[PDB]
């Protein structure tokens, strides 16, 4: 009753926006199924303008309202693209106040909130359940469940004599999707003084997998949601939304930066500007940054085509500062103490997965760093043991750590 | 034949769009263009005329936009003949030059077409001989060679496909089809297919197998 | 045509030969100036000699042998699944030369598959070019499929999208 | 309010000349006072701050009970009038007020006699972005304005804050002086537009109301790219909403025959141009001099 | 060269809009231009503007009505098939048989959207229930257009009552891909 | 072999197409390859002496038939294929030439290229000044739309007298003008159609 009211409510919403001339979701959805590409993309400020009591009870229990919004939402598919698919998914964009990550509290349970952070670690894809096909131990009865991510789904105990848990999962005829678990972190500036930085899990499915790396900025639309693990409940967020701060019009601009006639100059000029002299450290740095072309042979023997620099002086001469402009301008790079870190920090290290209790590899600096620059300060300081494996690892850029269990190499090319 | 202004606008737009969606060089209706001509200079002085001396401002703007629509129909149709003549250079010569073949410059281009031809095979031709022919050998300085590895003489594609709408007569062509409809017959010779065109519908057909029709006015290019 | 800058690159792919006379002079066609070419030796030329030194000779002057791009490995590759298959790392001009060894052979096993291919892949470049994009604020998939684009297919795919925008601009047009 | 349907309503009462002027925000208390009103209406501070279009829809439906239940209490109530709203399908309602307030950013801040020229014609160009902006085609630019306005008031807002905590405004019989001289939006202050903004804020503070007598002020900014002030001539203002025969009475401006008598007499490059004479330009070196000539004056 | 890239072998958008503004259009003239200067146009008749009484229907060309629109000196009466008993006649018809196209006029599109645009307030039905009734038209046209598609071959192709926009959108693929498949025939024999 | 430098021109002049195709208007030509050219006029001179002592040869001294073929052939085909691949990049030079005339540094052109460029000018105006003089042919191929729009001006000008009239473009000033009167003002970048 109340539920097939709110399909029909979205279906009408979907099915009658327009702003100017042109139906934005009809075309979406269109221009989305072509490609097969299934989900759907709703900036809340229009779900608001359209109607304000369906925002409403989007808002009010989201994790009861969004699976009525995805079935009205491949029913509409549908109906657009087959003449008289899975089940699609909803993305959402919002300009909500953002909610600090450490201010998360009790009050924000079941409710969507926007954040921000950083993210610190992902996960290997999962596969969860949407589709399941459940038989019988003893009378052999066929039955099918379905699943919705969202939570406020088990095996039956009650057969449809059969004991307690008497059903088992038919896996040649069901369904699943991916899912992934990323970490966020407070941005640094936010954490007051004298605390830590505070985690929080996260969970996304679908559409929204494979989106970030570690260390990229995010800001993420989602439910503050509670699951079980005196009566405590662990909190996390169930993903909706994914807008991390990371065409043809920049090409014709680089192309045209290209044709200035003192590009070099200009080039050694932006390294490093607060820095006087060394104009040859300057221009090293500069072609360290850009690098060499890649040589590859077929018989096997490929050269190195990456750039190494030593600067070997006196104290008080700026070449921490070097360093620090140098990481932090490439794009991808990585800042580092020798005395700081140790063999683990650099190259790889071989460890052990304390939850399978199995002997992996975790890469150190340079893996880290691959495709990168890695800017190595005080290599003095570094031990005789780290020096050369560091030497190892320029020398073939490929960290070779592949005994203790496993066999596992990996490519440190930097 | 002339019939009425309105019917000559109705072939400047046939011919328009016949050499707009054609892949060869249609013929010049060289009296539709004179008549035009001449009418659109009399328009525009009858138009100043009026104009030297609020109830007449609008039949003056209708005028006048009906003067620039016709201007950009014009313009549209001799730029097209113009690039239509610019690729098919070489070819054009060699027809002009074949005794055996009926078709004739002067029968198939204006003076300012024909003008326009033979000043740019000239120019072209001192300016390859200029930077590149001069140097070759007596063997490999004719611009128009038909003997060599690939053809230097571009003809057009006799093949290519255009939609087409069977507009029927304004006919031993016409035999009505078994569902109650006129329809003219084409036959592909490369298939060994015979096609059934019926009135009142559009296809996408071989330009040489309807080149008759299209010729006589039967059906017209979309 | 003649001019033509994409039917000129096509000839200028290299195709196997066998060479059965024993010519001299003829040295820097394999890889050395002042020594004769013996008969039965195998040598890479470029399409604009080989077809002429087929076809001309009673006894051709060249043998060409199967070519690698027509091997069954890559026949067997077109007929199981058209759409994911990379033409471009086989050939940045795989139709044009695949026409050309057609018509020089006039072989009715190639044309079957060749004419499969390219309606298939077809279909799939309509369904992506067709997809526009919307700035509702106010493509992975297209980028990889992309990427897979013979040159004739890619010229084909750049104005099915100019004609698609354009009508959907003036359509949409305030 | 200031830009009610766009922003949050913390933010609506907090950057406002009447509520402001009323509560004298400027100040720790007041900010507590506003905090204290808040508090007793039953908005919470987390909701309060919460764009208009998100907030809740409840708290939205009952705003007006909300007012006229708690502002007698504040004095505020004369906030509560009947303005003209204007709203297309499926978009924001847009109010008078604000659509006026962001016409006016984009012409203010959208985008030796060199500098100045280049100035003037920047101004033009920013006649025609906001002409634009006057069509129902155009929505981005009526949201950069909507921004913009946004943050100027915050700038005029914190010069403000400045100016009154210092106590810059000097008292004279005749008239007030507010001369300033350094900061960090004194770039802003070049345009005429802004300038009166800033006046208007200062005028309706403790100047129209706060048991003040009323006197013409005269502000002034710098611009050492070009050593010269953009003088200008503000007149009074009755109490706002407090209708008497006095208030019916316009308050004459007799800035302008004063400015040129006093310019006419001296010699100082006075550059007597704008259309309102309220506004001139005065040499650095000849600032003081001047000030001493229009208190001499007694013409004000 | 003389021609741009673009307009090579095919249309503009622009120039099917010229081509469907050649065609005669209804309205209701609002002045008196029958006597009791006057228009000679060359390329369109002219007899009939001469001859306009308030009120009384009359027939013009689509062009010179929008003009007389732009001073509101006339109101165009909406063709029949615009309403919209028969846009929802025409939906059953295309949702009943999946395999042939509508009767629509050829002009149906360019028509729709510059009378949506210049004459708001001219039809006696909602202007979004005429909006959504041609959206769902030109979705089940896209879809039918799609599924027909798949059937190119090198002899020839049929599309029977197919829009004149349709027609230019899918002009370089369709003939392209003819081509290639027709060469390869050609080749092969 | 022999076709190389020719391949690496033909590629050159793909190139060019490809970056005149992206844009509109902003097309420039590249710098016209001379040295690619000069080393492939070197070869074909090169080739034309071993056709000479080819020739040479089989009139003075021994040679086969057979091989005399062969070589005369090979000769041949890499001189066609030099022929072809220059042509090529010669042709597709004028047509970009051909396109820019007709719309409206010379550092990047070659003296014939120069010439060739006022040659074609000078038959742009010939054929417009003959019995198609009522249509301006270098017009504009935009269908004809609402007669009176509005134009701002993009760029300070003085009292500009054209023929229909004296416009004062002074900048940032909207004009009210009908769209014939102030079409050519518009191509030529003044004025805007906003
Ligand atoms: N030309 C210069 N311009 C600015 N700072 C400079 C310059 N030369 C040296 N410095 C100094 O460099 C300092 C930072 O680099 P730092 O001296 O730590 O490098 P370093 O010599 O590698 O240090 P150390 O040898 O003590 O480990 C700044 O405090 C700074 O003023
Ligand atoms: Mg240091
Ligand atoms: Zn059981």
């Amino acid at each position: 009753d109340d539920n097939t009211e709110i399909i029909k409510s979205f279906k009408n919403f979907i099915l009658e926006f327009r702003l100017d001339s042109q139906f934005i979701y009809r075309d979406q959805l269109r221009n989305n199924i072509l490609v097969k590409n299934y989900s759907l993309t709703v900036n809340m400020e229009h779900l608001i303008g359209y109607n304000e009591d369906i925002y409403k009870k989007l808002s009010d229990e989201p994790s009861d309202i969004i699976p009525l919004f995805e079935t009205a939402i491949t029913q509409v598919a549908k109906r657009i693209s087959i003449l008289s698919l899975p089940t699609f998914q909803l993305i959402l964009n919002s300009n909500a106040n953002q909610i600090p990550l450490r201010d998360l509290d009790s009050e924000h349970v079941s409710k969507i909130v926007r954040l921000s952070g950083i993210i610190i670690s992902t996960s290997v894809l999962s596969s969860r359940a949407t589709y399941l096909s459940i038989m019988c131990r003893n009378c052999r009865h066929t039955t099918s469940i379905t699943i919705n991510n969202f939570n406020s789904v088990s095996l039956p105990r009650s057969c449809l004599n059969c004991g307690p848990d008497p059903y088992i999962i038919i896996h040649e005829s069901s369904k699943f999707i991916d899912q992934q678990f990323l970490k966020l972190q407070e941005i640094p500036e936010l954490v007051p003084v004298g605390e830590m930085p505070r985690n929080l899990t996260m969970t996304c499915d679908r559409y929204l997998t494979n989106k970030v790396i570690p260390g990229t900025r995010v800001t993420i639309v989602g439910i503050y949601s509670i699951y079980n693990s005196v009566a405590i409940r662990t909190p996390y967020i169930k993903i909706l939304g994914i807008q991390s701060d990371v065409t043809e019009e920049e090409e014709e601009e680089f192309l045209q930066l290209s044709r200035n006639p003192k590009l070099y100059e200009i080039l050694t000029n932006s390294i490093a500007p607060s820095i006087f002299g060394n104009e040859d450290i300057k221009k090293a740095i500069v072609c360290l940054l850009m690098g060499g072309s890649k040589k590859i042979l077929p018989d096997g023997m490929r050269l190195r085509g990456d750039i190494n620099v030593l600067l070997l002086g006196d104290p008080g001469t700026a070449k921490s500062q070097l360093l620090k402009f140098v990481e932090k301008v490439s794009p991808i790079a990585v800042y580092t103490s020798g005395k700081g870190s140790s063999a683990a920090g650099l190259t790889a290290s071989v460890q052990r997965d304390p939850m399978t209790r199995e002997f992996y590899l975790e890469g150190g600096a340079m893996v880290l760093a691959d495709g990168g620059v890695v800017c190595i300060d005080e290599f003095d300081k570094m031990r005789d043991e780290d020096r050369v494996a560091i030497h190892e690892a320029m020398e073939q850029q490929t960290i070779s750590i592949a005994k203790a269990g496993i066999t596992t190499v990996l490519n440190s090319r930097t | 034949i002339y019939v009425s202004p309105q019917q000559d606008f109705s072939d400047l737009m046939k011919s328009w769009k016949n050499e707009r969606c054609s892949p060869e060089l249609l013929p010049y209706p060289h009296q539709l263009m004179k008549r035009l001509l001449n009418r659109i200079s009399m328009q525009s002085q009858l138009i100043e005329n009026i104009s030297m001396g609020n109830e007449s401002k609008l039949p003056l703007l209708c005028m006048e936009t009906e003067l620039e629509r016709l201007k950009f129909v014009i313009r549209s149709y001799i730029r097209c003949r113009l690039s239509k003549i610019d690729k098919f250079s070489l070819y054009l010569r060699q027809l002009n030059e074949d005794e055996n073949s009926l078709i004739s410059l002067t029968d198939l281009l204006s003076k300012d077409e024909i003008k326009y031809h033979d000043t740019h095979s000239l120019i072209w031709l001192k300016l390859v001989n200029d930077s590149i022919l001069k140097y070759m050998p007596e063997e490999l300085q004719a611009i128009n060679d038909t003997e060599g590895s690939v053809n230097m003489i571009d003809e057009p594609d006799w093949n290519k496909f255009v939609f087409i709408h069977v507009n029927g007569p304004p006919d031993p062509l016409l035999q009505e089809n078994e569902f109650g409809k006129p329809c003219y017959t084409v036959t592909i010779p490369d298939l060994k297919e015979e096609v059934e065109l019926t009135i009142g519908s559009i296809y996408v057909m071989r330009y040489e197998v309807i080149r008759d029709l299209l010729r006589d006015d039967k059906v017209a290019l979309i | 045509g003649y001019y033509d800058i994409d039917d000129v690159l096509a000839d200028g792919t290299e195709f196997p030969c066998k060479f059965q006379y024993d010519i001299p002079g003829l040295g820097y066609l394999e890889n050395n100036p002042g020594r004769p070419i013996t008969k039965n030796t195998k040598l890479s030329l470029p399409l604009w000699l080989a077809r002429i030194l087929a076809i001309v000779g009673p006894v051709p002057f060249v043998e060409l042998l199967p070519p690698d791009m027509f091997s069954t490995k890559v026949m067997n590759a077109i007929k199981t699944d058209p759409v994911a298959l990379d033409l471009h790392s086989i050939n940045s001009h795989f139709f044009s030369l695949a026409i050309k060894w057609i018509m020089l052979f006039s072989e009715k096993e190639l044309a079957n598959v060749v004419s499969e291919l390219l309606l298939q892949r077809a279909q799939e470049l309509n369904h992506h070019a067709s997809s526009l994009s919307i700035d509702l604020n106010a493509n992975i998939a297209t980028s990889t499929f992309l990427l897979k684009l013979e040159e004739m297919e890619k010229e084909i795919y750049k104005k099915s999208h100019e004609s698609y925008k354009d009508t959907k601009r003036w359509m949409f047009k305030k | 309010l200031f830009l009610l349907r766009h922003s949050s309503l913390y933010d609506s009462f907090y950057y406002s000349n009447y509520v402001n002027a009323k509560l004298s925000l400027w100040n720790e208390n007041g900010k507590k006072r506003l905090h204290k009103m808040f508090a007793r209406m039953g908005i919470p501070l987390s909701t309060a701050q919460e764009t208009w279009l998100y907030m809740d829809h409840s708290i939205k439906r009952e705003l007006g009970i909300i007012f006229d239940k708690n502002l007698d209490r504040y004095g505020l109530q004369d906030i509560i009038r009947d303005g003209f709203v204007r709203t297309l399908g499926y978009r924001g309602s847009i109010s008078a007020s604000e659509f006026v307030e962001a016409l006016t950013a984009l012409l203010e801040v959208g985008n030796s006699a060199q500098k100045l020229t280049n100035l003037r014609k920047r101004w033009v160009s920013n006649f025609w972005l906001s002409w634009d902006a006057l069509d129902d085609r155009k929505v981005e630019l009526l949201n950069r304005g909507i921004q913009l306005a946004q943050d100027l008031q915050r700038a005029i807002f914190n010069t403000g804050v400045a100016i009154l905590e210092k106590k810059l405004i000097k008292h004279l019989r005749i008239y007030r002086l507010c001369v300033l001289q350094d900061g960090p939006d004194l770039d802003l202050y070049r345009n005429p537009l802004t300038l009166l903004r800033l006046g208007n804020w200062l005028i309706e503070c403790c100047a129209e109301s706060e048991d003040k007598q009323l006197l013409p002020m005269v502000l002034a900014s710098i611009d050492e790219n070009t050593d010269t002030y953009l003088v200008a001539g503000l007149t009074p203002r009755y109490p706002r909403g407090l209708d008497t025969i006095h208030t019916k009475k316009p308050i004459l401006n007799n800035f302008s025959m004063a400015f040129q008598q006093i310019t006419a007499e001296t010699d100082a490059k006075v550059r007597i141009d704008n259309f309102e004479s309220s506004i001139i330009e005065i040499r650095r070196e000849d600032l003081s001099p001047f000030l001493e000539k229009l208190t001499l004056s007694g013409l004000l | 060269m003389s021609l741009p890239a673009h307009l090579q072998q095919t249309f503009s958008p622009e120039e099917i809009q010229f081509i469907v503004e050649n065609e005669p259009i209804k309205i209701f003239p609002r002045i008196t231009t029958r006597q009791k200067t006057r228009w000679q146009l060359i390329t369109t008749d002219d007899k009939a503007l001469n001859n306009m009484v308030a009120m009384r229907s009359t027939e013009v060309v689509l062009w010179i009505a929008l003009l007389l629109k732009q001073q509101s000196k006339c109101s165009i009466v909406a063709p029949q098939w615009l309403t919209t008993k028969e846009l929802d006649r025409k939906i059953q018809y295309e949702k009943t048989h999946p395999d042939r196209f509508s009767e629509l006029p050829w002009n149906w599109l360019v028509l729709a959207r510059i009378l949506f645009n210049k004459a708001k307030d001219d039809f006696h039905d909602p202007i979004h229930e005429l909006r959504g009734k041609i959206q769902d038209l030109r979705e089940i046209r896209q879809i039918k257009v799609l599924k027909g598609l798949k059937y190119l071959n090198e002899s020839h192709l049929q599309l029977d009552n197919l829009s004149l926009l349709e027609i230019n959108e899918l002009r370089p693929f369709i003939t392209e891909i003819m081509d290639k498949l027709r060469e390869i025939h050609t080749a092969s024999l | 072999m022999y076709g190389d430098l020719g391949n690496k021109l033909v590629l050159e002049a793909k190139r060019t197409k490809q970056l005149y195709a992206r844009s509109n208007q902003d097309v420039n030509l590249p710098m016209y390859h001379e040295d690619i050219i000069r080393n492939i006029l070197k070869e074909v001179s090169n080739l034309r002496k071993n056709t000479e002592y080819l020739k040479e040869q089989q009139q003075l001294g021994m040679l086969d038939d057979k091989v005399a073929k062969c070589q005369y052939f090979v000769t041949l085909l890499c001189m066609e294929r030099n022929k072809r691949c220059l042509l090529a990049y010669q042709r597709l030079r004028t047509d970009i030439l051909d396109s820019m005339a007709w719309n409206n540094d010379t550092n990047n052109l070659s003296h014939q290229e120069q010439e060739y460029l006022k040659e074609y000018c000078d038959l742009i105006t010939d054929l417009k000044s003959g019995d198609l003089v009522d249509i301006d042919l270098s017009g504009s191929l935009v269908p004809p739309s609402d007669v009176f729009i509005d134009v701002r001006v993009l760029k300070d000008a003085g009292e500009i007298q054209t023929e229909y009239g004296v416009f004062n473009l002074i900048k940032d000033s909207q004009f009210f003008v009908r769209q014939s009167d102030v079409e050519r003002l518009i191509q030529q970048g003044y004025l805007q159609k906003i």
